[PDB]
């Protein structure tokens, strides 16, 4: 099964201001591994058009998905709940899901912060490209179970090093996987 | 240069809960001066200047500032100097709604972040 944002979401993400972005995230369960595909289109606000000549210190921002013990997305996540659900065709089933523990990042594989520093294996790095241009790389850093105030979390950090001038923040797609809770 | 992750951020949390206000920073090699962290709030009274909340300065925490937050605000990291100036605010009230600012300095490096906090 597939748990997703749908493939053409309306704004569903709030980073700097309400509904300023479109996170596309598709999670497909392959037994104990989740196959994940992600991209971002920023549609308004601080991160919409990058200009590091005028704003040299805008270099990194983060989106958090926080889940409860049932794998249900929490309200205070950056991603909104309305169109995060099990798929039906190119959309979602009509009723909000109640259980998705099989899609959660495994807590033994990726423990919450403790007296132990999290190992680097709890992170996956990828490079995506703004506007699909090969000379406009940005880094997507994905961390499992970093966050407080939840049972499970997936954190997406987007960052870049180049001085971009009037570059719209809309990315190519990246595939990764992670170990499922069950 | 010195920068902070998500330098403008919106955060929502429910009344009675604990807000986590992130201020994760990255230094440049030139930033060899003393680390200085300052958090401020803009009062709901728009005619009142910003008020200090909490400081980290000379490897010490100073928190005898904004009375409405006294006792409810703490730095969260066990190793702030490694790049984590985040704070939490306990037992959120509707009156905690507002814009919070984190200022990170390590001379000559400087950066700032603003958080719009909403309490439901
Ligand atoms: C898709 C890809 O691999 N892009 C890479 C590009 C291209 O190879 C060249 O721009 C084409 O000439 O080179 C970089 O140094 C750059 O421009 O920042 C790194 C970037 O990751
Ligand atoms: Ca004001």
């Amino acid at each position: 099964r597939t748990l997703w944002t749908t493939p053409d979401t309306s704004p569903n993400c709030t980073i700097a201001q309400d509904k300023d972005s479109k996170l596309t995230l598709v999670l497909t369960k392959c037994g104990s591994q989740i196959l994940a595909n992600v991209s971002l289109i920023v549609v308004a606000g601080k991160y919409h058009i990058i200009n590091n000549k005028t704003n040299p210190k805008i270099k990194s921002f983060t989106i958090k998905l926080l889940f409860n013990k049932n794998g249900v997305l929490l309200d205070n996540s950056n991603l909104g709940k309305a169109y995060w659900n099990f798929r039906s065709g190119n959309s979602n089933v009509s009723t909000a899901y109640e259980k998705a523990i099989g899609f959660m990042p495994n807590l033994v594989a990726y423990p919450k912060p403790s007296n132990s520093k999290k190992y680097a294996r709890d992170i996956v790095y990828g490079t995506i490209y703004l506007g699909g241009k090969p000379d406009q790389p940005a880094v997507i850093k994905t961390t499992f179970n970093q966050e407080t105030g939840c049972e499970y979390s997936i954190t997406f950090n987007f960052s870049w090093s180049k001085t971009y001038e009037n570059v719209e923040f809309e990315t190519t797609s990246f595939t990764f996987s992670y170990i499922a809770q069950e | 240069s010195l920068s902070i992750t998500t330098p403008e951020e919106m955060i929502e949390k429910a009344k009675g809960e604990t807000a986590y206000l992130p201020c994760k920073f990255t230094l440049s090699p030139e930033d060899q001066g003393p680390l200085d962290i300052e958090w401020l709030i803009s009062p709901a009274d728009n005619q009142k200047v910003d008020q200090v909340i909490i400081l980290y300065s000379g490897d010490k925490i100073y928190d005898d500032y904004y009375p409405d937050l006294k006792g409810r605000v703490h730095f969260t990291s066990n190793d702030l100097k490694s790049g984590d100036a985040s704070i939490n605010v306990t037992n959120l009230q509707l009156s905690d709604i507002g814009t919070y600012q984190c200022k990170v300095k390590k001379a000559p490096g400087v950066a700032n972040k603003k958080i719009h906090l909403v309490v439901l």
